[PDB]
RNA sequence: AUCGCUUCUCGGCCGGCUAAGAUCAAGUGUAGUAUCUGUUCUUAUCAGUUUAAUAUCUGAUGUCCUCUCGAGGAC
């Protein structure tokens, strides 16, 4: 016997979504990832309804999904995080009304791993060099340049790896046109695995580090490292530089904190609660994810519990040092 | 202990000899006894290397599938003088074979083992698939009877076998077609 | 017991069908049955031992009804 | 109404019959494979179809010499006949006719949100042209993330059996010198091959 | 003696002599050359350039891979340039 | 009738045929054969003879890839922890063999194994059931 | 290059060699043998 | 084979072998983003909260060694 | 060619000297009493023609008349 | 009819001469395996190493006293 298969109605679920100017035009057309689809999605400026301008399906596991643009550039590209070993650079040309492949990267082995990249993706803000990672042992980088005729090229990859090291999360962080930094939350359980006790379950405090890429070494050196009191579970880029100050939110259980280094102290706030709430007290809260908002004029950034409470969160800084935090109720 | 340890399996069975000495008998006893999952092959402890010649010596050298034996190139292979050999190359014939292209696109399309509950070992060969209730052909025909064998007529009599006492044989508990008359 | 001796049989018999033979009673553990090697033929009588002896004292009761080559096959202990 | 089938967690499929007067409970067969079992569905008496939490499909068949009455760890076993990763984990197995006047065939979900169905073929000549569909499309046409179809689809288990319509079907999508070329490889037109991809799908469904 | 020096698999193009044109690194063989051979400049550079993978003479062409060191995709570890356990040169 | 050893060579050259045969007829529906000679390739294992134990290793990947997985893990599982050091050493080369590549689908073949004190074995995510 | 320390296989080859074709024909018989010649095979005999 | 993680050995320990399949099934479940929504859907939580109670128990499963 | 003359002639040489050896279903030589494997009939039979090969058929020969 | 001899008959085992006529083919090296032959453990006991278990390897021959390995006495 044999069978034909056929799709009639397309998954509905949204597992991602990254906004960029993917056809170079002031409007933003919208990214999004069905569960083993490539989705992309136009909204309208005035009526607001999202037209669907392509889909696709890529026969294998997408991963995560990321979006960037080259330093000052008119357009953005698309970073693919697969199941496969292979990072691939996605280009949607806008007449021909598909994707092309514009980079396709072979790092290692095929599915989802425990050792293998492709699970958590980063990019730099000024878009030089793009990072990926997987859970456990494996954090690879990609530095991008233009070519001679601003055509985007690939470098050779690099090595972060560290033994027996866990990543929860991998987020960019904003340094202008310097030797990139990345916030890669890591923890270590050969503490835990040579403590017959179990004490090492306990009193181990996932580390915060900072990995610089640097260019002129070419190679990418553990840097910063500071012990997290208590577990997050993702990170939040600061705009630095110009804009703002320079630092990461972290995102931790009942609380959040901007943890930067110079000589920047930690600012803690709790995560506020309901007046009047019918749930368990012993189930605390953390935030699901953020969207930041960007702007030539202010910035801020919008965060979510379990609940669905939508979080206005703010910096009040004096001069490049962030004295405290202020975060008002926004909706839900 | 190898025997307590008999107590902690759904099928203590699976324990034997040296698995008493294993470094975690407590989790291969819950191993070997998995549902689907097949045995080891037996040639260790027997230091023989896994085969001698005694019972390969007997065996034919090879046999055709029979789509390969109706369609004829069995016949056409089949000698030479020396000389003869450097005028079959100052001479040389063409075509001995002719076979025909029609057949050799017709036999392994128009015309043309074991499950996985079976692993080979070393001396087995055909005895487990002539047993109490199954027998040849020929020793049928020495026998002479047409299509019980007759001496299961006594196995009514004198009682079950002690050798094999899980016996049925048809008709008398066991309730047979073809050759096999006793599982 | 464990030992039976079997006259009266053809030589187109071997210790194959011998083998097979007994073994639809109970099974032939040491199987003997001559090959002359002079004439290359056989006489037609064997010995058989078994497992232990009730295999083959039950085989002297059923024993004595296998017939080989329409012909009478003798089994007694040994 | 004559059998009962058994869905193991984790053992899959035991094949049950009960018999009447002795009233017991009967298993003369299982799977030869452990799966991770959602819920099943009939094809026919003899066929059995199944889902895994992982999202794959099996189909599993009996043989035809079944023992229907009876009395490592089984007796008989039954051949897996199907084997073929969605991606998309099923929560429901439904075989029905789509629309009216339609050919039969095989309905599942998934839990992604997604709604497909398994048609099966009514000749070989379909069945080989959509092999070489297939073929010069996997290598001339990659899937975008560079990950391979086949492997993607023999993900648990090796494909058995399937051809893959969404493949096939991006065909349109190819350029016109992709398109036509392979056509040639092909040996048919665009417009061709084109309209007898829509015949299975407009046969069988919308 | 020879062994694989295993280093990141880069962009780089593999480059093979005359002698070691047609094989297929692994696999020994000469068969369905598919893919394409990425190494380190790590391994390849300098004098390397376009040097053979392997004797150490000037690369006349690129090697590929078979279609069976794919299928079961060996040609995604560390980049196949055998060093001899002495130096590389 | 080759893989069945009149002397080593054939088990060599006769496995050698069985990985060229199981990389090239992959995914096409043909396992069930290619599982029977499974069964005959199994029993060569076991040897120190460079060649042949290389080309069975060959024979096993590609056997690995065509049959798939889960059938070559329970044809691997008991002889992991067997008391003797030999068959724990060629078991788990083979394990690793498998394991290496395809460690994203053996996940649902681990068999279900109990939990004892210190320690909790069975995953009960599995058992989650609407 | 040709000489060499004398086998048992070669000596016994040579045994049945000399029964079957006679004691004056040395060419035929190293002609059966590896790595020696008529001469060798002669002297050795005798 | 050995920087690869989850080799095995001749002396490979239960507990070493265990925890090692609890953890690549635990980057399977961070991998398949669909078996992950079939937990978030069982237990009632989050995608995330279901992520991070995984990567708590990433290190400890089954808990102390022996 | 010339090697395949001799491999013939040293076979039939060691037909004609020549009742245990043989030719088992590959194509080697061997002593049926002794259990050897020759790599040729004239090796194998010089093994044959051996003091050894000698006794063990004495002993099968004496095993056998008890 | 028997013995002996003989004759016949039947059955079974059952390559010419010459100057011998003249003349006479072997690659290498790196790794590695297999198959032949020859030769060695009647060692007793215990302890340890070691093995799946063997095997193997590693160490010594109830204690004290007296007399000339043996004898006696005390345990
Ligand atoms: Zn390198
Ligand atoms: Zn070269
Ligand atoms: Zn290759
Ligand atoms: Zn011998």
């Amino acid at each position: 016997m044999f069978l034909y298969n056929l799709t009639l109605q397309r998954a509905t679920g949204i597992s991602f979504a990254i906004h960029g100017n993917f056809s170079g035009t002031k409007q933003q057309e919208i990214v999004v990832s069905r569960g083993k689809i490539l989705e992309l999605l136009r909204p309208d400026p005035n009526t607001g309804k999202v037209h669907t301008l392509l889909t696709v399906e890529v026969f294998g596991v997408i991963r995560s999904l990321m979006a960037f643009r080259l330093t000052g550039g008119t357009k953005d590209y698309i970073v693919v995080g697969s199941d496969s070993g292979r990072i691939v650079i996605l280009e949607y040309q806008p007449s021909k009304n598909m994707f092309e492949k514009i980079h396709q990267e072979t790092f290692g082995k095929s599915g989802c791993r425990r050792i293998v990249p492709g699970q958590f993706l980063a990019v730099d803000p000024k878009g030089r060099a793009v990072m990926i990672s997987a859970i456990e042992k494996q954090k690879l980088v990609y530095i991008l340049n233009r070519d001679a005729a601003a055509r985007l090229t690939i470098s050779s990859p690099l090595e972060a790896h560290k033994a027996n090291t866990l990543v929860y999360h991998v987020v960019g962080v904003d340094v202008g046109f310097e030797n990139p930094m990345f916030a890669c939350l890591e923890m270590d359980y050969e503490e835990a695995d040579n403590d017959p006790t179990g004490e090492a379950a306990a009193n181990t405090q996932q580390t915060l580090t900072f990995y610089e890429l640097d260019l002129g070494l070419n190679h990418v050196v553990r840097k910063y490292s500071e012990p997290l009191e208590e577990h997050g579970n993702f990170l939040i880029t600061v705009p630095g530089g110009s804009d703002g100050p320079s630092g990461v939110l972290i995102c931790s259980e009942n609380y959040i904190t901007y943890k930067n280094f110079g000589d920047q102290p930690d600012i803690r706030c709790p995560i506020p609660r309901r007046r009047n709430d019918l749930d368990d007290p012993e189930r605390g809260m953390i935030f699901v994810c953020s969207a930041t908002h960007k702007t030539k004029s202010m910035f801020f950034f919008l965060a979510q519990t379990e609940q669905g409470d939508i979080f206005k969160i703010t910096l009040e800084t004096d001069e490049d040092m962030v004295t405290e935090i202020r975060l008002k109720y926004f909706d839900t | 202990t190898v025997a307590e340890l008999k107590q902690l399996v759904a099928r203590p069975d699976v324990v034997e000899m040296h698995d008493v000495t294993a470094q975690d008998p407590k989790l291969l006893v819950h191993l070997k006894a998995t549902r689907n999952s097949v045995p080891v092959p037996r040639h260790w402890c027997f230091k023989r290397k896994y085969l001698q010649g005694k019972r390969g010596i007997e065996k034919p050298p090879f046999e055709l599938p029979d789509f390969i034996k109706r369609t004829g190139i069995q016949e056409m292979r089949e000698q030479k003088t020396m000389k003869s050999k450097m005028r079959e190359k100052v001479r040389p014939k063409m075509g001995k074979i002719d076979i025909d292209y029609q057949k050799l696109h017709d036999a392994f399309f128009k015309w043309q083992l074991t499950i996985h509950g079976d692993l080979y070992y070393e001396g087995k060969e055909f005895e487990t698939r002539k047993k109490p209730g199954d027998l040849s052909d020929e020793l049928r025909i020495s026998l002479g009877m047409p299509v019980p064998p007759p001496w299961l007529i006594a196995m009514q009599r004198y009682g079950p076998p002690p050798s094999y006492p899980n016996l049925k044989i048809p008709g008398l508990n066991s309730p047979l077609y073809g050759d096999v008359f006793g599982t | 017991d464990a030992t039976v001796y079997v006259g009266g049989l053809d030589e187109k018999v071997s210790e194959p069908l011998l083998w097979e033979l007994f073994l639809q009673a109970g099974p032939v553990v040491n199987t003997h049955m001559p090959k002359d090697r002079v004439t290359g033929q056989h006489q037609g009588y064997g010995f058989v031992e078994f497992l232990s002896e009730e295999d083959a004292d039950y085989a002297i009761k059923i024993m004595n009804m296998i017939k080989l080559y329409g012909k009478p096959i003798r089994v007694n202990k040994a | 109404g004559h059998r009962v089938i058994v869905s193991d967690v984790q053992e899959s499929f035991i094949w049950v019959r009960y018999k009447r007067n002795e009233n017991q409970l009967i298993i003369f067969a299982d799977d030869t494979y452990p799966r991770w079992v959602t819920t099943a569905s009939l094809l026919d008496y003899d066929t059995v179809a199944g889902a895994d939490k992982f999202g794959n499909i099996c189909v599993v068949r009996l043989p035809p010499n079944t023992n229907d009455e009876v009395d490592n760890g089984a007796s008989q076993k039954a051949e897996v006949i199907m084997n073929y990763h969605v991606g998309e984990t099923v929560l429901s197995l439904q075989k029905t006719t789509l629309i009216p006047g339609g050919s039969e065939s095989l309905v599942y979900t998934t839990l992604s949100g997604g709604i497909g169905i398994l048609v099966p073929f009514t000749s070989h000549e379909d069945h080989d042209f959509f092999q070489h569909v297939e073929m010069h499309l996997r290598s001339e046409h990659p899937p975008l993330c560079g990950r391979d179809h086949l492997s993607f689809r023999s993900y648990y288990f090796p494909v058995k059996n399937v051809i893959d319509g969404d493949l096939c079907e991006q065909f349109n999508s190819m350029e016109p010198n992709k398109q036509k070329n392979v056509s040639e490889e092909l040996d048919r037109t665009p417009p061709e091959v084109s309209k007898k991809l829509e015949d299975i799908r407009t046969r069988y469904a919308f | 003696d020879l062994i694989f020096c295993r280093k990141q698999a880069g962009v780089a193009i593999g480059r093979l002599c005359e002698k070691c044109d047609g094989k297929c690194v692994i696999c020994d063989s000469y068969v369905r050359p598919c893919t394409l051979v990425r190494i380190c400049d790590e391994c390849n550079y300098g004098s390397y350039q376009g040097r053979c993978v392997i004797c150490g003479g000037p690369g006349v062409s690129d090697a590929y891979y078979c279609k069976e060191c794919t299928i079961q995709e060996k040609d995604r570890d560390g980049c196949p340039k055998i060093v001899n356990l002495g130096s590389s040169k | 009738d080759a893989l069945m050893d009149r002397d080593l060579v054939h088990r060599q050259t006769a496995s050698a045929v069985v990985q060229h045969m199981s990389l090239g007829v992959y995914g096409f529906g043909c396992e069930d054969s290619l599982n029977h000679l499974l069964n005959y390739v199994w029993p060569n294992v076991f040897e120190t003879s460079p060649h042949v134990i290389q080309a069975v290793m060959g024979a096993l990947e590609g056997l690995r890839v065509a049959i798939g997985p889960c059938r070559m893990l329970q044809y691997c599982l008991q002889g992991l922890f067997h008391p003797a050091r030999k068959v724990r050493d060629v078991y788990w080369k083979i394990y690793n063999s498998i394991y290496i590549g395809s460690q994203d689908a053996l996940i649902a073949h681990y068999p279900r194994i109990y939990n004892d004190d210190k320690n909790t074995y069975i995953r009960y995510e599995l058992d989650y059931i609407l | 290059i040709k000489g060499g320390v004398w086998r048992n296989t070669e000596d016994e080859i040579l045994k049945a060699a000399v029964m079957k074709y006679g004691k004056n024909q040395w060419s035929r018989i190293a002609s059966l043998l590896h790595r020696k010649s008529a001469k060798q095979c002669k002297a050795r005999w005798y | 084979q050995s920087k690869y993680i989850g080799t095995g050995h001749a002396d490979t320990t239960k507990w070493e072998w265990l925890v090692n399949q609890h953890r690549d099934s635990y980057c399977s479940y961070m991998g398949h983003f669909d078996l992950l929504n079939y937990f978030a859907i069982a237990e009632n939580e989050s995608k995330a909260r279901v992520r991070f109670n995984l990567m708590e128990k990433m290190l400890q499963p089954c808990g102390p060694p022996a | 060619s010339s090697s395949e003359s001799n491999r013939d002639r040293r076979e039939r040489l060691r037909q004609l000297a020549l009742p245990y050896f043989m030719k088992n279903h590959l194509g080697s030589y061997e002593c049926k009493l002794c259990l050897t494997l020759h790599n040729n009939e004239g090796s194998y039979l010089a093994h044959t023609q051996g003091k050894k090969h000698q006794t063990n058929l004495a002993r099968r020969a004496a095993k056998e008349a008890k």
